[PDB]
């Protein structure tokens, strides 16, 4: 019959939404437009 | 009172310990209130915990007034432990509170166990744990008041008024305790998070160097570290003889997950004599480790086990007598399994006899079990090192496979570079570098019929091996193999494994890249801008004018971007142009391909910085931002009154004959519009197909709605929409062109037709729609 | 009588500190009040000493303390304290020196401070300084002032100032105690939850640092904290660059850190722990950002300095908010700054920590913990480094791999040269023909199985072109009657073939042909050799492509030289090399859904074929063969003992491991088929072996400096009749005899061996009479 | 005037194989020559 042992202990360190914040962690007036015409940027 | 006085005195000086052991401060009032009470052997009970249980153990018997210390004493090799459910001691420590018992033999919590090894009779024993902060630490034990039964009421009170100066000592060295140990665990976690930051490592160096760097804040006299065998599946040609059962199906002891107990490594810490590391890879049942049950017991459980007199317990067979013939004898014992992120235990780590002596309290589980998670989730770093070495060697596997493949066989050569039926060797490219270059000059078409330098010429007429070698003649135009030594063999293979790379798409194949090239080669020559560029730099901008697309998927960077593709992800910015710059020094990094092999290292580093910006200087938004810039250099240029001041102001400044050049290749990537209107139109027609195929791409896989320019169904407005590139993008290119040289003039008249016939068949539009 | 009282009242002072809940200022306020009683001074006082940036200071806590007086009034918050450094002040010099300095007229020593006297009003004329020193560290200079009945302190009075000192030593001592160990609690917690968080996966700098500090939070007991991170990026594009070389744009003047990047917080995280417990992060964040609005942390990334600041607003450097810096009440009046440090010194960010939950200035033992906290940041960056390094990695071998499928894969005109469907159905480039009529027209076209002995085991490919060696697969596959039991398409299975060829090298013996001989191999052995009656039709289906692909893409050299040459390959797969290989490529080129024959039946029989494909390509390696021949032996004497040939159909198909044994042989015995080839097919089959083995042994002697084996050697390359023999007595015999004895149609198979093992002998012994 | 004196951070406390021990950290008889010999394992 072994001595009674103790159990390893995981709950408190087992513990991202749970963390706040981490959802979220040139040319002239003509160009910019007719650029994006010619697929050019 | 006046000695009562004296007496709280010496009590308050012994108080003040000024270093040394509380102990004896302890001991001094405990002989002075034996003195006080009329009473005899008096006693300590520490309180420990281990496993979760706690116990007592006296550590001051046999107090007598005018007795010595050093006899008082008891050390843990003498220590009787008790469990809180054995003795009055026990029911004392559990309840915190005061118990007054004479006759403990009417008792039914007394315990005479103690009675019975020492011999000696106790009668009427008090007892009164000190607490704090409700924690246990000692049972203060008078027994045996003589002349007198019951003790009294005031001999309570003078008890509990000494007792508070024994509290105030006992929370002394507590604090001090829990102030050493939690520095040790601070000082354990920041070395070891140093130790495991140090570098990618496997489990086994990582371990090894955190352990090490910790030994000297684990107080055992020497601990060790088993790792598991972590295979846990098997070939199926080794399942063959289990299957077919001519081999019993293995039995014993097992992990939790189910692998076989195999400890393929130990790494022992030895630190009572000579500090020393063991390393023994795949050790025998015998090890001194393994003898004893307890590392098993830990990889078949998982418990953290405490045992203290480790050799009188029954289960475990521990050496009983020394294990390294050092005389070092196991006495306590204390072991945790390591855990994956999966509770899959790798490993076990052991540690024996405390420095101090003592045995393992909760003190010392909290240290190595803070130690143990620590290691446990260390492995990350371990599964990452793993999967980047995997990942390397497969992409390495997969970028020599693909070159391999690419590349031009031997027959593909013979094609062009024609020795064996020139020179009759068949068998070795033993002839010299004048005999390959006579023997190849012949089979170039030459470029005067060819029309190779003129600003008109048409690719269809020729094949695609036509192509190469017109690339080829081009190249021995500019004379770049006599002067920079590159080898005729490699050139052709170069140009051959170039042309390779070039996909089958509708517009970006082959004939892109080389009208691309042979305009370079034109504005040079004929163009008459090779007066601003060394050869080597011209050699470096006909090189990049035929690779400048090279191994383009047929699609646009914001296709790129909106289909997250792995060019997109892997380059931020100008995504397939730095595509195109890495492949192409992919090309170039074989020697095989080097045609820049015979430079010189800086000759190199300019011709890497050519073929950056060259390439890089293809997307058409970095030109667009540099337009203003070219245009200033343009005006700057053309007040000079002297051509050879206009040479002296470009060649002086670096910057600006970059700025010329990146013009210069996007002079040469839309230089079909400057083409005959045959011409032109074909390659409208191509470019509009290949626009069509993105489109339908985007429409299809992701399921947007694609630019009219992308669109089918605006195929009629293909015109005008080509009459809004006319104006937008290449006439500047070109109208700055020809005011800096008017040998570029022609080009711009050649859009200029062009135009004229893209606006035509948008007013035939205009007659379409209206009706 | 005096003394009687005097050890009851220091009774009592020592139990107002056991009172669990109180405060040390107040046994301490006892303790003075008892001192100014019995020494008749007035107005005693005791400064704290403190620490910060490693220069210590003294505080006041306790003034104008007279007996009879109410603590409240003696004692002063932080807010209202004055602080003098050591080089100032009698109480600077009494910390400094750490011993008794009595001073009978403040006007006779230079160390007098008047700051206090005309703060307070009050007028000193009498001063006994003595620090309570413990440990080596002061922890707070008592004060008598102004004797009201002498004008000295005598002797005495210093002795008696000195015991009751001692008792408050022991007081302050500890408060200490119990102040570090709440200190190093502190640091142990931030550390764990640190590694707990840092370990949790592999991200990157924002997301790694935000974890880390949110867990942290409650153990840094700051009220407010944030973090900024610098822009990383060191050197510029050269586009970008061009206007500064030119000098369109004046060079960048401002802060720049010590690397020299400019100063430029690209990421604001802000903790707000006063209220709400809101946390914001402010991509991009202004210069109004009320961090920044102060210099601090510009002054931190500019030099790298920890900054303690107490009563920041009131410092005029660095233009703290003197108000209010929100709509919130909240002021900063303490504020601590430290950098976050990259592995190479680079500041990576500036960590800046305001003021402390209660009012009391910023200590050393803060700035360590912050330090610590700060350090173990900077050591995880190494983590947020390996995870950019392994996007990348991953990214380049994605388009590694898909570059080199697009370029092995066949183009259209090689699979319309075998399915010539545009010449004969009359069909546009658009494939809208059934299933069907596909099959009915390429039918006609392969060469018939009966002609060109294609089911015989005589088969000689010399005759053959390689284009008939593709419609000769395809044929095979074809009357096995897979196509239309498994649902195939025709172009799939023909566009498969192709690039299967492809796949294969021109090496002189594992190119097309070696394989396209292993799987005509495998179909006669199925079909004449009967064997296909153990095998289901997707078994054999399964055996027929393995045998093609089972040595895709070998380079021409063994599993020995991987080893040795330390090849990608031998680091990624680590036993059966060149197997691995050839089952990851072959699985790869299943993958693709235009390749994937097998994509017309249930995900049950493709993992049935995915381990079919396993078994028979790691079953290709002959080390495994060599183990595995002892089982396969005892199977064919076990199956030879029944004489009904239903028995050993049974006995054979109930057992997978028998029939995967069987397999592996089956594989073994068709790679080496050659061997029984007639005499002209093996001599000129074993010169082509002879041929690559001799290019190995020279690229070994080559690129490794080694002797190869003498098998390997071209020195004794007459020798290979000799060595060949060894092979015929060694490998084939066994798998043939074994196969003749299974089943006597596999007979003539050893009979070819049996007579080229004739021929070998008779050309051995001719080179012993060479000899 | 001059800013206050700041404290220098404490790069020297964990500035920095030499860890003791990193340096180390199936056929027939017949069957063992002649497979070597002609290169079959
Ligand atoms: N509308 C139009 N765009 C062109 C024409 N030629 C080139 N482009 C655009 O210019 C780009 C040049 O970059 P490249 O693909 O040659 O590296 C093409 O990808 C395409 O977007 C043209 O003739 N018409
Ligand atoms: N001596 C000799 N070895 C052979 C012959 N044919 C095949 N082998 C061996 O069998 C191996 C088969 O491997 P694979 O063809 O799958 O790469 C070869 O690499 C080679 O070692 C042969 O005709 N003579
Ligand atoms: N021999 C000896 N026994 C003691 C001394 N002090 C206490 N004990 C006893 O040890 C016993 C342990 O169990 P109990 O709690 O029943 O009661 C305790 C006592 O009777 C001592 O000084 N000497
Ligand atoms: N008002 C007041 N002043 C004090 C008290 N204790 C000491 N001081 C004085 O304040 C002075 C500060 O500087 P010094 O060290 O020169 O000398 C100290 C004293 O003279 C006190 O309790 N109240
Ligand atoms: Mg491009
Ligand atoms: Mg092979
Ligand atoms: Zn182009
Ligand atoms: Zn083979």
């Amino acid at each position: 019959g072994p001595p009674k042992f103790k159990q390893r202990q995981t709950r408190q360190f087992k513990s991202g939404d749970d963390i706040p914040g981490m959802e979220g962690l040139a040319f002239s007036h003509l160009e910019l437009h007719e650029l994006a015409q010619f697929g050019i940027i | 009172q006046v000695e009562e006085s004296a007496l709280c005195l010496e009590l308050l000086w012994t108080v003040q310990e000024e270093g040394g052991t509380p102990e004896q401060g302890v001991h001094r009032a405990l002989q002075r209130l034996a003195h006080l009470l009329q009473a005899d052997r008096c006693s300590m009970f520490l309180c420990r915990s281990r496993n979760g249980i706690p116990e007592v153990a006296s550590r001051l018997l046999d107090v007598t007034p005018t007795s010595k210390f050093e006899d008082n004493l008891v050390g843990p090799d003498k220590e009787v432990v008790f469990p809180l459910d054995i003795g009055i001691v026990g029911w004392a420590a559990h309840t915190k509170k005061t118990h007054n018992v004479p006759d403990v033999k009417k008792n039914s919590h007394f315990s005479d166990f103690m009675d019975k090894q020492t011999g000696y009779v106790t009668k009427n024993l008090l007892a009164t744990p000190i607490v704090v902060g409700k924690e246990v630490l000692a049972v203060i034990m008078a027994v045996n008041k003589v002349n007198a039964s019951e003790f009294s009421k005031q001999d309570e009170e003078v008890f509990s008024k000494y007792l508070n100066f024994v509290s105030i000592i006992l929370r002394l060295h507590h604090t001090s305790y829990m102030y050493n140990i939690e520095s040790r665990r601070s000082q354990i976690l920041m070395w070891s998070a140093n130790k495991v930051f140090e570098e990618l490592t496997d489990v086994e160096r990582q371990f090894h160097k955190a352990l090490y760097t910790v030994r000297s804040y684990l107080n055992c006299e020497r601990y060790s570290i088993g790792l598991l065998d972590m295979t846990k599946e098997k070939e199926f040609y080794d399942e063959w003889p289990i299957k077919l059962g001519e081999v019993e199906p293995y039995k014993g002891p097992k992990t939790p997950d189910g692998r076989e107990v195999n400890f393929y490594k130990i790494i022992d810490y030895i630190l009572h004599g000579k500090e020393e590391i063991k390393v023994i890879p795949t050790p025998p049942a015998d090890h001194w480790t393994l003898i004893s049950g307890l590392p098993t017991y830990v990889a078949e459980n998982g418990f953290i086990c405490n045992m203290m007199n480790a050799p009188a317990d029954e289960y475990f067979t521990f050496q009983k007598g020394p294990v390294d013939e050092t005389g070092w004898v196991i006495k306590n014992v204390l072991s945790l399994p390591i855990v994956n992120k999966k509770e899959d235990i790798v490993g076990v780590a052991t540690f024996y006899n405390r420095k101090d002596g003592k045995p393992f309290d909760e003190h010392d589980e909290y240290i190595t079990e803070t130690l143990t998670q620590f290691l446990g989730w260390s492995l990350l770093n371990t599964d990452t090192y793993d999967k980047m070495n995997k990942l390397e060697n497969r992409k390495d596997i997969a970028q020599e496979m693909l070159m391999n493949q690419t590349k031009a066989t031997p027959e593909e050569i013979k094609s062009i570079l024609k020795f064996q039926e020139k020179l009759n060797v068949d068998v070795i490219d033993d002839c010299e570098e004048k005999q390959l270059v006579a023997i190849l000059k012949e089979d170039l078409p030459d470029p005067r019929s060819a029309e190779l330098y003129e600003f008109r010429f048409s690719d269809f007429p020729l094949t695609e091996h036509g192509l190469i070698k017109c690339g080829i003649r081009l190249f021995f135009e500019i004379n770049v193999v006599e002067k920079f030594k590159v080898p005729v063999e490699v050139l052709t293979r170069w140009m051959y494994t170039v042309r390779k790379g070039y996909r089958a798409v509708t517009y970006h194949n082959w004939r892109h890249g080389f009208n691309v090239g042979q305009t370079m080669f034109t504005l040079l020559m004929t163009g008459r801008l090779k007066k601003y560029y060394t050869d080597l730099e011209a050699f470096a901008m006909l090189a990049a004018a035929f690779c400048h697309d090279i191994d383009h998927r047929g699609t646009n960077n914001l296709y790129q971007m909106k289909s997250t593709s792995p060019l997109a992800r892997l380059h931020g910015s100008s995504i397939l142009e730095r595509h195109h710059l890495e492949y192409s020094k992919t090309l170039l990094q074989d020697e095989s391909l080097n045609i820049f092999q015979n430079l010189n290292k800086r000759q190199f580093e300019t011709v890497i910085h050519l073929f950056e910006v060259a390439i890089i200087a293809t997307d058409l938004a970095l030109y667009f931002k540099k337009r203003t810039m070219f245009q200033k250099i343009v005006d700057a240029c053309e007040q000079m009154q002297t051509e050879e001041e206009a040479i002296k102001y470009v060649t002086v400044d670096p910057t600006k004959k970059e700025i010329i050049m990146a013009m210069m290749m996007t002079a040469c990537d839309l230089s079909a519009i400057t083409k005959p209107w045959e011409v032109q139109s074909q390659v409208a027609l191509m470019v509009a197909n290949e626009f069509w195929e993105q489109g339908d791409l985007e429409r299809t896989v992701l399921q947007q709605q694609p630019i009219p320019m992308m669109d089918r169904n605006k195929r009629d407005e293909l015109p005008k929409l080509q009459v809004g590139f006319i104006d937008f993008v290449c006439t500047f290119v070109y109208k700055e062109f020809s005011r800096f040289h008017k040998e570029i003039t022609p080009m711009l008249s050649g859009l200029q037709n062009n135009r004229v016939e893209w606006k035509s068949l948008a007013d035939e539009y205009d007659a379409k729609m209206k009706v």
